[PDB]
């Protein structure tokens, strides 16, 4: 034989929610900061790169050379 | 000043608009425009149910101020129990039943 | 005793889904439809004006 | 146990997980054996056999907890027929791109479009990430 | 009285499989298709 | 004896029946034009060969579905079938002029049907907004017919929520106070509420809109000193109510069904479910210049209607949660019906969210007249409302017929319409993001994926559409008729079998004051 | 003074994006100044900044209405 | 819910029926309307 | 004036299975068909109107 | 709110009509001898052909299309001024 | 609200009524799996008894099965509650639902 | 413009766009927190055997998702109430231009001292030259200075229009017997594309907007060359 | 059978000839505006009298007749009533909303001012003042008849009643009077438009409140209301009472404010 010890009995259901709210905010904050970083912040940074060293002038040169304009040949 | 002309409810009300004057006047409501009172509703106070038939309809309201009643229907015989409360109904024939 | 589902579920999923996979990639690839999909990486750009 | 459609008013039996002593036995009338069954119960149930509990059980209940809640494969026929349906849609879209819609406009075009991507990025479209930012100007390459 | 009881509640008869489903398809097949027959009737107004 | 009927009903259940067969038969109208719209829009180029149709076929496609197929269907079906039988009443109060709001309906309808095959059709968008619906743009009969089809409309949900809001007030068992009433009652309610205040001042607007058509007023013409801007108050202060007009009994349903095979007596937080429900519909009364961002209204008005429609999500959030606090500990029975609540509560949630990034006035100027509004309403509308009204078409449907359905067949018909709407209009929202404008017959090359994807899931959804039908036709051919139902104890409107008879609570119920 | 012009500068009397009242108001004052002066010999170029700023805001079918209005005795605003 | 058997039941082949007619009464106009849009643009 | 509801009262009240819109007698039944044929009728001319003004007569 | 006065005594119906006859009706007396001292004509007003006035963008459906239904031709001009 | 041992023991209390009628039986039973725990042995122990006195022997088993339903995922509560009852299950001559053969579909 | 395949926003070309495309983000971040936070709670309550069928109290727990959205709202509302102010905002611009919609095709006035005005059609597809895009290109663009606040004022001389550029930021309805007023900013030159925004009847689909935007210079002579 | 008080209503015709007397009226006015024939429209009106005729009859036939209005039905129709009007009150909040729109910010087109140039108000000293005092009077007169009632006096109940008949009948002249001699018209922009719309839809509420009123006096001559129990006089009265509301507030905003 050996006695089976008592196990918990009461408010089991309520022990699985206690646990797995917590994994939900971990889920949800996850899904919210990879969202942050790489997109947001990868956001941020390219528009602060881009204009960083732009040349509005070196652009419309360019777009001058290939011909797009109608105002400007 | 003076005058009448003006006919009365009493004089001239007619078909179930009368039947429940007369009714009210007797203190009587066939026609179950009023809250009945609950008694004690224990196995020998149960709360009477009055029907023209050998069942009706029952609401329990178990506690004041729950939102949710209980139904269930209510046959002629031995009291029946709210399945919620567990307070006895029992059907009288009568009363109603012409 | 067996029902419907014990008789001929894997025949109903197994045909199904083969049924529908090989409709759709014939649809999709075999008939013309115009996706229009990003040239990025798929295009060779060449002069225009 | 032939339940009817008039019973309607009258107390019924169900097997649910959740409500396990119902309001009524599933068998209500006994033969002659099961009455007998039924004065035995009386006595010590030592005494009864396993045939005569199961029966017990059995005049009582309809199904026992485990048939009740007991799987199927219902969801391969559900899935599979879904899928079916689902293939079948793709026969009326092939029955429309054939008889209903002409030809699309030329500027989908191999070479149309070639050229248009080549003016997209000579005016420098989404230049900052979305399409000129993929062209690699000093190479002349989709960037890799 | 009125009939009361399946099949008895609802304005059309249900006592043919058959002709019900003749019925049904005039039914939800007319609504279907009148879009359609409007669109035909402007193009061809003009 | 079957004029005396089914064309001189006074009775609740007969009239909700002749409710869902109509609403039955304009969603086919409904769906087909939808279909026309896909069609389209399906590849790059032009189909139909005239945009003054595809104009016709969008607002049509917009009127049918919302005042010929949803109202019909949850107000005037389920709300008259359950309503009485809910709060134990022997009918509705008025049961004669209950059966007018029903034929006001089929010549309504006409009228819409009318101006479509008149001169060139009414392609005016279902805002109907002037100069663009006036008497030189739209010359000619069409615009008039559509404004008769929805006075008549109009008429019909007044009267009918003059009878709702009489009924559940004054025909409850005395004892039973409203915080004792099942909430797909008090959602009917509170929408009857909501039409009542909302309809006329719609009435109001097409009335002058019709008098400028007709009667040389200026109302909406500069010309006169008119404003086509005070057209546009006038229909969104309807307008936004009946946004929530097609939302509520849904929500309502959705209650009822949740706490139904979630097996448990009563939903969760039944007073914080009233008070959210009263919360919407009176915020719903504050909020509609969020259609009008870009009209040119001061910095000030925006800033105000951003604020106050966010305020929205609110209490919309604890309704949300309520319903998932009634799934909690629930012994789930994973009906059909059920199914169809699910995919609710995610699909509404995802379309309200959306809702939420629209109510930013900042955000709206890029936004607007795009499809991500049409993705935003598809959800809500399509994946909230639809779904609504097909799980509780599917809950009761034994308690209206007295026959069962397949469940098999109805789990296959739910899975098919779960991918074909989603197919059909989750792409919409990069079609909106990227540009593309409402309202277009044809689009620039670029949108070419997104519409070709989005017109194929289309197709998807009339499958399901038309296995519906078969699934319908499947349980009247078979009848295999009721026997027994769970749970009468808390659901009052199946406890008079199945179906109920003719008359119901000839001897009303009786429950104890105490 | 500004012979400066570029265009009609932010007027605090006119802060939201509804424009119409700053081109009705200056075609106005433009008008009742042309008259004021021109009736008692006087130089209409005190006037201009008026001109200047309405030829920039309103659109050229407004201006050429209501000057076909003012010439036919139709035009409703007082002047 | 319980359910009686079917009083009149719709055999496999009886469904088959069922379906493919509901399926037509949708397909067919709607199809020979859309076949034929082209004869209607320009008469 | 007399008062006269008693007598009406005795005659809608008498059970002769008729609908309280015909229970008045002959007079009913008249009016009842002349605003369900003016109904009808009218119904089926606005039918017609519908159909003609759907095609262009110039 | 109050006025001038008393009355919550002797009630009702003879309150009602005392107000009746007491102080509606001599008002409306009054109100009409006061319309009937300034009645008699005003002048037509000059006509102006304002194009926010006189408006017609789709005919009347009686008529000539062109008279208003209460058409007054002393005080009301049609778009081209006042009549014969 | 009321403490774990306060509740224990009104259910007890409950099923120990010695002249407690059919309806009430069901209507403990019906309640109690309503909650969320499975009944202490010393309540199925009273429930068992109260079966025995109502000459139910059907319920008995049915009320075995309930307990090893709501242990649901945790398999190691049923075989526990068994042991303790286990004297009791000798006595009455209740057969558990596996020796019955009830376990099996 | 668009690109086939997009799934967000045109690359910004003005600093007001750019600010709405972060407030996106942070928006949108908020929006994946929430709905992935619903379908995670649906999953967990639909996947145990475990029941609790009794009454629940409520009335501590809605306290929780009371607050909470209240808070999530906020942070929403604080940075888009900013940016609709600095939409708003005071500009002092350096050019007046108005454009007109009409049915269907788009008129533009540049009256700060000349009287210049033109018409602005879409270029049929048959008509399109190598590279030229559908429904998008027009005959006469509206050629603008880059780097330069500019006033722009939009009204209508028949029906609703709505005049929309989706990189600038820009969408103003077009009212007839009204102007309304926005402003235009380009950080870059280039070509840049929109769409008739207000069902205006049979044509709306192809009534396009086209800005060139380049440097001053260029812009004076293209003014004195189009009168 | 029944054990409740409400009324189960016998099947009835009357909703079915309404709601196509309501195709033929729109179809009628359609053809009316667009194909210059008022044949359909006249036949429409036709059929709604009848309609209203019948209905509203079969209601005194349930009511007076067959006894069917104990007090739970009663009180139904007091909520359907006040419902009612709640809802005719938000149909002028409309045409209210149209007049404030306009005026508060009168446009260019109109010379920028309220009232616009050209436009010559009525003077509201004069008829539109006798007009107020009318309403308001037969307000009072009303009020005299439903006391009248209540203590039973049939005759000074008709007397009140016909004296406020008479007033309704001597505004609705006097305002058809004023139409035939304003200097401005339904044409003459939004002025003439939010003029002639919003008192001329109040005019026809003064005529159908009228008519209610008349159809009360005829059932009092004939006895059917007793001194506890008239509905059709107490809803007759709350319908005069918010047609005489909507027009004190029409004399303030559009008469008297918009002058
Ligand atoms: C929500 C309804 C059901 C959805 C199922 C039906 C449709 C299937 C889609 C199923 C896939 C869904 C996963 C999220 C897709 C978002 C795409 C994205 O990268 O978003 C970016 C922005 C645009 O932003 C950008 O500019 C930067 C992107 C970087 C570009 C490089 C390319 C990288 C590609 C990566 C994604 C490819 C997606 C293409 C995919 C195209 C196929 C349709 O678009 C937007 O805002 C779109 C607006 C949507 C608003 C509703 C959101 C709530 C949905 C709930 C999800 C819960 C968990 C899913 C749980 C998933 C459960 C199944
Ligand atoms: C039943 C239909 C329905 C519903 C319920 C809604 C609900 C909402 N709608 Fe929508 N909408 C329409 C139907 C609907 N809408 C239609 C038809 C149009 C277009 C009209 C036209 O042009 O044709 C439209 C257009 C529309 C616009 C116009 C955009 C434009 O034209 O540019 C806006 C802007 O504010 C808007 C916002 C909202 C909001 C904030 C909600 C809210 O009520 C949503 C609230 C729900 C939730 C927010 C999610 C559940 C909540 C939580 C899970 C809690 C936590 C959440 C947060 C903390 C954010 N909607
Ligand atoms: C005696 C005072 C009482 C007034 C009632 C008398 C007239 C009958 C009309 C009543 C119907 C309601 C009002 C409709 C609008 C116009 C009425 C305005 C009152 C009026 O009669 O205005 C006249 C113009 O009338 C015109 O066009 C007349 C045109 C009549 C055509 C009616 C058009 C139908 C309108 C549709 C109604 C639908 C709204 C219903 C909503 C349903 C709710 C859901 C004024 O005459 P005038 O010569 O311009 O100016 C005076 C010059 N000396
Ligand atoms: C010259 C012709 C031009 C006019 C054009 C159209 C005319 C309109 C007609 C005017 C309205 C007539 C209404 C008469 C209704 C009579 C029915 C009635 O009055 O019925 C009463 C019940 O009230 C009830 O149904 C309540 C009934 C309420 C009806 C409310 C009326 C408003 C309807 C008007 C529609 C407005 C629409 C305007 C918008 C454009 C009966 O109960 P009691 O009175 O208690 O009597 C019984 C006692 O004897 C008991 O002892
Ligand atoms: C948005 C919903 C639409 C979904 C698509 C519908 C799917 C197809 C249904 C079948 O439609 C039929 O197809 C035929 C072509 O296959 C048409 O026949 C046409 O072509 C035949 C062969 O070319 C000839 O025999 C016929 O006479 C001629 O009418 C026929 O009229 C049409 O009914
Ligand atoms: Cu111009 Cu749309
Ligand atoms: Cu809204
Ligand atoms: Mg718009
Ligand atoms: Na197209
Ligand atoms: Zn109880």
């Amino acid at each position: 034989s050996t006695a089976l010890a008592k196990p918990q009995m009461r408010g089991l259901l309520a022990r699985r929610l206690r646990f797995h709210i917590v994994g939900a905010f971990m889920v949800s904050l996850g899904f919210a900061t990879f969202y942050k970083f790489a997109v947001a912040e990868k956001r941020k940074k390219a528009y602060a790169d881009f204009y960083r060293n732009y040349d509005s002038m070196k652009d419309f040169e360019e777009m001058r050379k290939a011909g797009i304009f109608q105002s400007a040949k | 000043a003076s005058g009448g002309g003006v006919p009365t409810d009493e004089e001239q009300a007619t078909g179930l608009e009368r039947e429940v004057m007369l009714a009210a006047r007797k203190g009587q409501d066939p026609y179950n425009i009023l809250a009945p009172k609950a008694t004690s509703g224990t196995k020998e106070d149960p709360n009477l149910v009055p029907s023209i038939t050998n069942k009706r309809i029952v609401g329990c309201i178990c506690e004041e101020d729950n939102s949710t009643v209980i139904w269930f229907w209510l046959h002629k015989g031995e009291a029946q129990r709210c399945p919620s409360c567990g307070t006895h109904y029992k059907l009288v024939p009568h009363q109603l039943a012409h | 005793a067996p029902d419907f589902h014990d008789k001929y579920g894997n025949a109903v999923l197994a045909s199904g889904a083969t049924f529908c996979v090989a409709v759709w990639v014939y649809m999709a690839t075999q008939i013309g439809i115009e996706w229009n999909p990003s040239p990025v990486g798929r295009v060779t750009p060449k002069e225009w004006r | 146990s032939v339940v009817k459609s008039e019973d309607y008013a009258l107390p019924s039996y169900v097997d649910r997980r959740d409500y396990p002593l119902p309001d009524v036995a599933h068998v209500k009338n006994l033969s002659a054996s099961q009455k007998a069954l039924k004065e035995k119960e009386k006595a010590s149930w030592s005494s009864l056999s396993i045939d005569e509990k199961v029966e017990l059980y059995r005049l009582k209940f309809k199904e026992s907890f485990a048939e009740m809640n007991r799987s199927t494969n219902e969801w391969k026929t559900v899935v599979g027929a879904a899928m079916f349906f689902i293939g079948f849609t793709a026969l009326l879209l092939i029955w429309e791109k054939h008889y209903v819609y002409g030809p699309i406009p030329h500027t989908f075009e191999e070479e149309w479009v070639a050229k248009q991507t080549k003016r997209m990025l000579d005016m420098k479209v989404a230049p900052i990430q979305g399409f000129s930012a993929k062209w690699d100007y000093d190479k002349n390459e989709w960037k890799k | 009285h009125y009939e009361e009881g399946p099949g008895k509640n609802i304005p059309f008869s249900v006592e043919n499989k058959w002709r019900l489903l003749a019925m049904m398809t005039l039914f939800f097949g007319s609504g279907f298709a009148a879009p359609f027959f409007i669109v035909r009737h402007q193009l061809l107004k003009k | 004896m079957f004029i005396n009927r089914w064309l001189f009903s006074t009775n609740h259940k007969d009239i909700g029946t002749l409710y869902l067969l109509f609403g039955a038969w304009a969603g086919m109208v409904g769906t087909a034009l939808s279909l026309l719209i896909r069609a389209e829009l399906g590849q790059p180029g032009t189909l139909l060969g005239d945009d003054q149709i595809y104009n016709v076929v969008v607002t049509a496609h917009a009127f049918v579905m919302i005042f010929f197929m949803v109202m019909p269907i949850m107000i005037g079906g389920f709300g008259n079938w359950l309503v009485p039988l809910m709060i134990g009443a022997p009918d509705m109060a008025f049961p004669r002029m209950n059966n007018m709001s029903f034929w006001l309906l089929p010549p309504s309808f006409l009228l819409l049907l009318a101006s479509s095959m008149v001169e060139a059709g009414a392609g005016t968008g279902w805002t109907v907004y002037p100069p663009l619906a006036g008497n030189l743009a739209h010359a000619g009969a069409s615009v008039d017919l559509t404004i008769f089809s929805l006075h008549l409309a109009g008429v019909s949900s007044i009267l009918g929520a003059i009878n709702f809001i009489t009924t559940i007030i004054n025909m409850k068992p005395p004892a039973m106070s409203q915080y004792q009433t099942p909430l797909f009652v008090w959602s009917v309610m509170i929408t009857a509420v909501l039409l009542l205040l909302s309809l006329p001042v719609l009435a109001a607007g097409i009335t002058m809109l019709l008098t400028d058509r007709n009667l040389n007023t200026t109302f909406f013409d500069p010309a006169g000193g008119g404003d086509p801007i005070l057209y546009q108050h006038l229909f969104w202060f309807f307008g936004h109510p009946e946004v929530y007009i097609l939302i509520l009994p849904g929500f309502g349903m959705i209650s009822h069904i949740v706490t139904y095979y979630s097996g448990k007596k009563e939903p969760f937080g039944y007073m914080g479910m009233v008070w959210a429900m009263m919360s919407i519909g009176f915020l719903g009364f504050i909020v509609w210049a969020h259609h009008m961002f870009t009209v040119g209204m001061d910095v000030d008005t925006r800033a105000y209607f951003t604020s106050a429609t966010m305020i929205i999500a609110i209490p919309t959030g604890v309704k949300v949660f309520s319903w998932l606090a009634t799934l909690h500990g629930g012994n789930i029975k994973w009906s059909p019906a059920m199914m169809w609540a699910l995919g609710f509560i995610f699909l509404f949630t995802v379309g309200g969210l959306t809702g939420i990034v629209l109510a930013n006035s900042s955000l709206d100027i890029v936004l607007h007249d795009t499809y991500y509004v049409v993705a935003h309403f598809h959800y809500v509308l399509s994946m909230g409302a639809v779904f609504a009204i097909m799980g509780g078409f599917v809950h009761w449907f034994p308690l209206f017929s007295g026959y069962t359905l397949n469940d098999t067949w109805a789990k296959i018909h739910f899975a098919i319409m779960f991918v074909g709407v989603n197919m059909t209009f989750f792409p919409q929202h990069f079609l909106g993001l990227s540009g593309m404008p409402r309202r277009y017959s044809d689009y620039p090359d670029a949108y070419t994926m997104w519409n070709t994807i989005s017109s194929m899931g289309s197709f998807i959804s009339l499958t399901a559409v038309m296995l519906m039908v078969f699934i319908i036709w499947e349980a009247f051919a078979s009848k295999r008729e009721v026997l027994t139902v769970d749970l009468t104890t808390t659901n009052l409107e199946w406890l008079n079998g199945c179906p109920p008879p003719y008359h119901t609570f000839e001897e009303p119920t009786y429950v104890n004051l105490k | 003074k500004i012979k400066n012009y570029q265009t009609a500068p932010f007027d605090s009397r006119f802060p939201n994006q509804n424009q119409t009242r700053n081109c009705w108001q200056n075609y106005l004052d433009f008008h009742r100044c042309e008259k004021a002066m021109t009736a008692k010999g006087g130089d209409v170029s005190v006037c201009e900044w008026y001109r200047r700023v309405y030829k920039s805001l309103c659109p050229i079918s407004w201006v050429s209405t209501w000057d076909d209005r003012r010439a036919e005795g139709t035009f409703p605003g007082k002047i | 819910i319980t359910a009686k058997p079917a009083k009149t039941p719709t055999s496999p082949k009886e469904q088959a029926i069922g379906l493919s007619v509901t399926f037509l009464s949708f397909l067919l106009p709607a199809g020979w309307v859309l076949y034929h849009l082209d004869n209607y643009k320009k008469s | 004036f007399e008062n006269r509801v008693a007598e009406k009262q005795k005659l809608f009240q008498e059970d002769n299975g008729l609908p309280v819109h015909l229970k008045g007698g002959a007079t009913d039944n008249i009016l009842y068909r002349v605003t369900m044929t003016l109904c009808l009728g009218g119904t089926l001319y606005s039918l017609y109107c519908l159909g003609w003004a759907s095609f262009p007569h110039k | 709110a109050s006025a001038a006065k008393g009355d919550h005594g002797g009630t009702g119906a003879r309150t009602w009509r005392f107000l009746t006859f007491g102080l509606a009706l001599p008002s409306v007396a009054l109100c009409t001898l006061n319309s009937w001292l300034h009645s008699g004509h005003r002048e037509r007003p000059a006509f102006i052909p304002y194009h926010h006035l006189r408006i017609r963008t789709k005919p009347f459906s009686w008529g000539d299309g062109n008279h208003t239904f209460f058409h007054n031709p002393r005080v009301n001009p049609l778009p081209t001024g006042y009549e014969k | 609200h009321e403490t774990d041992e306060e509740f224990d023991a009104r259910w007890v209390t409950y099923f120990n009524k010695p002249d407690i009628d059919a309806w009430e039986l069901r209507k403990g039973m019906n309640t109690l799996v309503g909650y969320d725990l499975v009944p202490e042995p010393k309540i199925i122990d009273a429930a068992l008894r109260a079966c025995r006195r109502l000459n139910d022997f059907a319920s008995a088993v049915r009320i075995l099965e309930v307990v090893k339903d709501k242990a649901g995922p945790h398999k190691e509560i049923y075989p526990y509650v068994i042991q303790e009852l286990r004297p009791t299950l000798n006595e009455l001559g209740i057969s558990t639902p596996e020796e019955l053969g009830l376990d099996k579909v | 413009m668009a690109y086939p395949m997009q799934l967000g926003f045109q690359d910004a070309t003005s600093p007001i766009m750019e600010e709405l495309l972060h407030f996106h983000d942070h928006t949108l971040m908020i929006v994946f927190l929430i709905s992935s936070l619903v379908l995670y709670i649906i999953s967990l309550m639909l996947t145990t055997k475990l029941t609790h069928t009794s009454t629940m109290d409520a009335q501590e727990v809605e306290t929780i998702w009371t607050i909470l959205p209240a808070i999530i709202l906020i942070l929403i509302a604080l940075p888009s109430l900013r940016i609709l102010y600095m939409m708003d905002e005071i500009n002092n611009p350096s050019l007046t231009v108005k454009t007109m919609g009409h049915q269907w095709y788009w008129s533009y006035e540049y009256t700060d001292y000349e009287d210049l005005s033109f018409d602005s059609y879409m270029i049929p597809t048959s008509e399109l030259k190598p590279g030229e895009l559908r429904l998008l290109e027009v005959d006469n663009r509206v050629v603008l200075p880059m780097e330069m606040t500019i006033r722009m004022l939009v009204s209508s001389e028949d029906v609703l229009h709505s005049w929309a550029v989706p990189s600038l930021g820009l969408k103003t309805d077009a009212i007839p017997g009204r102007l309304n007023q926005t402003t235009l900013m380009s950080s870059r030159p280039g070509l840049y594309y929109g769409q008739c925004s207000e069902i205006c009847g049979s044509n709306h689909s192809f009534m396009p907007i086209v800005l060139e935007l380049v440097p001053l210079k260029y812009f004076e002579k293209w003014s004195a060359s189009m009168l | 059978h029944q054990t409740h008080a409400y009324h189960m209503v016998n099947p009835s015709p009357w909703p079915l000839t309404g709601a196509l007397s309501a195709l033929l009226m729109t179809s009628g006015l359609t053809m009316w505006f667009h194909f210059n024939s008022m044949t359909l429209l006249m036949i429409g009106l036709t059929t709604n009298m009848l309609t209203m005729y019948q209905w509203w009859r079969d209601v005194i036939r349930e009511s007076t007749f067959q006894g069917h209005h104990t007090p739970a039905v009663q009180k139904g129709l007091r909520y359907g009533m006040i419902l009612f009007i709640i809802s005719e009150v938000l149909f002028f909040t409309g045409f209210f909303w149209a007049f404030y729109h306009s005026s508060l910010a009168p446009t260019p087109e109109l010379g920028g001012c309220w009232p616009p140039t050209g436009i010559h108000p009525l003077n509201p000293l004069e008829v539109p003042l006798l007009n107020t005092s009318v309403l308001l009077a037969s307000g009072v007169s009303i009020t005299w008849a439903h006391h009248s009632l209540m203590e039973g006096d049939r005759k000074h109940m008709l007397q009140a009643l016909f004296i406020t008949i008479t007033l309704g009948v001597y505004f609705t002249l006097l305002q058809a009077s004023e139409y035939y001699e304003a200097p401005f018209t339904i044409s003459d922009g939004v002025y003439g438009s939010t003029f002639f719309v919003a008192t001329g839809f109040h005019g026809l509420h003064v005529i159908i409140g009228s008519t209610f009123l008349i159809v009360c006096f005829f059932r009092q001559l004939k006895f059917h209301f007793t001194s506890n129990h008239h509905f059709g006089f107490e809803a007759a009265a709350w319908y005069w009472h918010f047609v005489d509301v909507v027009w004190l507030f029409l004399y303030v905003s559009i008469y008297w404010w918009g002058s």
